[PDB]
């Protein structure tokens, strides 16, 4: 009852609030990676490699409110 | 008492008697000067000069640069400037009509910025004849 | 008003707008098509060039989206432009609310989503076949070869790629079809046309950005 | 009679999948490829 | 399966249609024979 | 009751919260993207491929709450 | 009664806060990418092609909200 | 009774949010569109398309929401 | 009773919250292409048919909650 | 009673709300319309022109807010 | 009771909320319409017009949350 | 009893929120009036009267929630 | 009782909401006022008469919600 | 009992809210004044005493919520 | 009951707020990071090591928010 | 029980809005401060007076937050 | 009961809300020390130290929030 | 009971909003900190010293929050 659409709720806010900051965060750092990649093209190589590496550092924190949203939804100990 | 103006050209120092106010074309697209401004200094666009001091104030036509303004003066540095006065207006307006002639036939990405920059140079030399 | 539709029965329930509809644009396309090739000129005729300048474009943009390999798959992701801009734009213009169905309203091939996800099946089966065609058996794009630790976003994005690629198509007709529903109800006609306007002109967008795409997952199957 | 209820996921899908890849193939057939 | 009659489906298609054919066969004959008037060239 | 209408909600804010930031994000990074290209149209090759890989990147942030607003309202394990 | 009351407003709701950010994302990038296209008019057919592509993943964004949207009023599991 | 009223405010609020984004976001592009037009006047043709091919884009964001608004108002499923 | 009470608000805030947005957008485009038009008075022509194009693009946004507003307040379907 | 109470403050925020953006919106384009002027006092015919034509299309955007909270008011339908 | 109540309130916040956004917008305004004063004096004249123009646009957005707020406490037809 | 609480507190948040925006707008708008008499400060004569004339302009915005205040405290006829 | 209460708060929050935006405002001001003293020493004298002048004009503004603030305590006509 | 209550709450929200303004205030006009010690030393002594007297001005405004917020707790006329 | 719902709700906002800062803060990081081997390729290896050392101080952010979220889920010690 | 109540929760919120803004504010006043030392060492005496002067004065504006949670938690008159 | 339960929550917000400010803190301070490193490489020790000493002292800050926060689930002394 | 839960929560906050400023705060100092350094490696020692004594004075901003929400969980006066 009550437990249950507490949890449903929190599954909801809890992948619904996760990617507001990463979601500005990769957009910021992909674009200034592009317009480095247009200042210098030949440096794309190297310029590609952080960019990726960033964005997965980036793309966890809204896997963490993922996770936890699912946790709440499929694998719930409360329920 | 006020500021003081230099203006110089590569090969001639034209303007270097001093003045209560200027105001110019620049870049950005006009400012204005009074006596004790800030140090300021703004790459001047190919177009006139106003300058006032005391009764009279007149324009001469300058053909782009650099200026800054220090304390209590003025340097202009521009690679061509006439007075408008001395220009006769109405040749400087058949200069004009032929650089926009050439400029309607001027082909090819060179050569029409040379035709556009020397219509841009034509068109603002009548505009301190006529003012 | 109505997102019901009638089924069709051979043992298991299919819907019957969706094959009618989706035969309308089989029969325009062939139809057309085979209008246009039958006398063939060195030069250009009238109405020839129209198809023309349709598979240079359908070239073009195989080409920047694969590469040099560009000419197997230009059928492939011709028919992916033709059938889905076709589809939205006969579900626009061709005026089917005079026709009744036993249940439900007749509007395009796209409308029911089995046609977006069945499209995106064929661009899923179409990187797959390229990917392990020319690349390794062995291994595909999905390997985690940049990071071991970046197989789980790896393994998400390869299902991702599908479902957003035949869920925005899906919406996207549904939705416009839906405000030109929506509105009729409210008001006669002469209001919505500047709306189904914009809609038309995602119409054929949301068919071309699909084609793009979907060239440009098989390029990604390539390198 | 019953009302609306639509958002169905049946074998509808997979029915227009097979009449749209049947479109797919025999319309490459007269139309794309000659 | 069977046909649903109103008048409320497709005028607005109609129109569309309409519009699309004709100012799309003014561009794309515009478009394509001059494509093949370059290729004669 | 009470259980399908919390979850039906926290369906609502999942997708309406998650496009907020990526929204912003890709809007930044495909327009400082664009710009570059417009600078260097030579390099629009190279700038493209990560423009588009970028998108992936942020698109999925939002992938998640549409995934968790449509496991919230059709395969909701708690109704 | 009551789910159906949260359930219009989770429709409300998800397309009101979908347009949010990609509303202002492709403002910025669609604005950045005319920019370019005045200083440099001879590459308006290269921008073009990114501008268009970004504004489609953009746009989907707010398709997600759009979709969610409708299957809460339309097709609708949980009335 | 309550599902009548839940319904009139998620129309209420759709219309509400849907236009706060965009209506930003086309702000800064067609502002930004016109300097690039009085930087370079020549190029009026070329801008002018693209920005008014933006602008399509940004205005549905908010029709998406306008639409919701009334299906909400006039054709609600749920009364 | 409760139904027009929550209608006479949802037009309230339909009007009230529509406004912010484009508020702020024709702001920054119509000052930038004031400041365009003073670096480039003659091309004041080719300027202001752009700066009307737009906000009449942008003037709609409100439009749209400036119209449920009132088929809130008088032409109201649920009252 | 209610529907009144709900009305008044209906009509408290509508005018509320809405001079929140175009307050801003007027103020940065009269500001930068101004300085614009100051650099090229010759264009101050040109430039006051669409300043003024700026500021109407914004103006309005508050009426709107000011005469739903009239019609909320004064004519209001359901009281 | 109540409906005078709500109509006090709504007299609050509707001049409460209304100086919000002018109260930014005219200071942008007059602050950038002194700086360039302040680079021209000459163009005093010129400047004053227009500034003095602009806060009479954007006075008014607070005098609308003024009057209602008037129109709440004093002229109020609803007690 | 409810009608004075409810009017006292429309007294505290009309003076409260009043402030907010002029409070920032007086300040951009008198310190870029200041760096200009610094710039030019033969021109602080001619800088000043607009200065001085501009925060008055401000300055009302919070006095009409001043006033709106104290007609609620004092002469309140509600009470 | 119930008054009192709500006119305490009221005395809270005008007095807590006064302060927010020119204690921003007198920050720009001033130290924009300093930097164009480093700038031009010789001016001191001319700009620490505009920056005591605007802080005035600034400072009063938290005085109004100082002054009802204790009007709200102290002379108190509704307790 | 609640009068007590309300009081030592708005005894808190006073001094709480009261310095996030001048918090943020006194911090760029220090900053800002430093800067310009930083860039001209022998102008120390005549920035010193513009910046020391900028705070004072700034600092007060936290008085009036700290005197105010004093006077709830200690000197509350209302318990 | 109660104990088990408010902790699956403080196992939400737990993961959901903390992503919401580092998401930016990595974002300028790592874009700024990216930028600055554009510009000095030869120091790839150089930048790389700060750039995966900062994040994954940032990262850890959100570590302490999904870490709680669990202990608030799975080892619960308050049910 | 409840004004002790009410007093703890105005003892946590007058310490925790408190450090908002001088958080803020000293950051960007202690950062300016040194990228000023950076430029010129010579005047680190100088620039170190004026920036330890300055946190003293923003430092305060915390300490009245402080004093009041604790006045409100230990020398609490109301309990 | 109610005392496990407010704890429990206290417990989320605690280290929800304390990696907002650092969150995005580190990151500008860590990117700003990237560039710095790439365009003097040679100062890469030099940099480095102060940023590592940097992000601890900002890493604590929501250490103190993470401590609370387990105060509040292990060794909460009220329940 | 009531009061502990009070102030458990107010304890939560306490140190949850105590970290936003400061942690900010401290972001911009210590990255333009480095920036310097980065900039004037030979003045290393200078810029550490106030970039070190900057932080503690930011850092016992949350201090101030650290120990009221210590002094409420552990030395509570009020339970």
């Amino acid at each position: 009852p009550l437990i249950a659409a507490a949890s449903v709720i929190a599954a909801g806010l809890a992948v619904g609030l996760a990617s507001i900051g990463p979601g500005v965060g990769q957009g910021t750092a992909a674009g200034q990676a592009v317009e480095g990649i247009a200042r210098q093209p030949e440096a794309e190589g190297k310029i590609r490699g952080t960019l990726l590496l960033s964005l997965a550092f980036m793309e966890a924190l809204t896997i963490y409110g993922l996770v936890v949203a699912l946790a709440l939804l499929f694998a719930n100990p409360f329920v | 008492m006020t500021l003081n103006l230099c203006v110089l050209t590569p090969n001639r120092s034209i303007w270097n008697s001093e003045v209560k106010e200027i105001i110019l074309s620049t870049n950005s697209g006009q400012i204005g000067v009074l006596p004790n401004h800030a140090p300021t200094a703004t790459a001047v666009d190919i177009g006139i000069l106003r300058i006032r001091l005391n009764d009279q104030w007149l324009t001469l036509a300058l053909m782009g640069g650099f200026a800054r303004i220090g304390n209590n003066e003025i340097t202009i540095l521009v690679n061509d400037a006439e007075r408008g006065s001395d220009i006769d207006p109405q040749e400087a307006q058949q200069t004009l009509e032929i650089a926009e002639a050439n400029l309607r036939k001027a082909e090819g990405k060179r050569q029409k910025i040379e035709a556009n920059l020397a219509l841009r140079r034509a068109r603002t030399r009548v505009e301190a004849s006529n003012t | 008003v109505g997102q019901h539709f009638y089924w069709q029965i051979g043992g298991f329930q299919i819907h019957g707008q969706v094959l009618i509809t989706s035969w309308v644009v089989i029969a325009i396309l062939l139809g057309s098509a085979a209008i246009a090739v039958r006398s063939p000129q060195t030069i250009p005729t009238g109405g020839q060039n129209f198809f023309e300048y349709v598979l240079e474009f359908i070239r073009d943009v195989s080409k920047t989206q694969i590469g040099e390999e560009y000419r197997p798959w230009v059928p492939f992701i011709g028919t992916m432009f033709l059938f889905i801009f076709v589809s939205n734009w006969s579900g626009a213009l061709l005026p089917w609310k005079i026709i009744q169905l036993p249940h439900g309203e007749l509007a395009a091939p796209t409308n029911d989503i089995n046609t977006t996800v069945a499209l995106a099946l064929l661009t899923s089966v179409a990187y797959f076949y390229a990917g392990l065609t020319k690349k390794g058996l062995g291994y595909f794009g999905k390997y985690i070869q940049p990071t071991p630790i970046l197989l789980p976003i790896n393994i998400l994005e390869d299902f991702t790629k599908p479902l957003s690629l035949s869920f925005r198509l899906f919406g996207n007709i549904l939705a416009d079809e839906l405000v030109v529903v929506v509105l009729v109800s409210l008001v006669p006609l002469v209001v919505p046309i500047p709306v189904m306007f914009l809609g038309l002109f995602t119409s054929g967008i949301q068919a071309l950005i699909f084609a793009t795409l979907a060239a440009a997952y098989i390029g990604e199957s390539l390198e | 009679i019953e009302k609306a209820s639509l958002f169905d996921f049946n074998l509808t899908l997979p029915i227009i999948m097979a009449e749209f890849l049947f479109l797919m193939f025999a319309l490459d057939k007269i139309y794309y490829t000659p | 399966f069977n046909t649903d009659i109103l008048a409320t489906n497709l005028i607005n298609l109609s129109v569309v249609l309409g519009v699309l054919i004709f100012f799309g066969k003014g561009v794309l004959s515009d478009l394509l024979d001059n494509r093949k008037q370059r290729i004669l060239n």
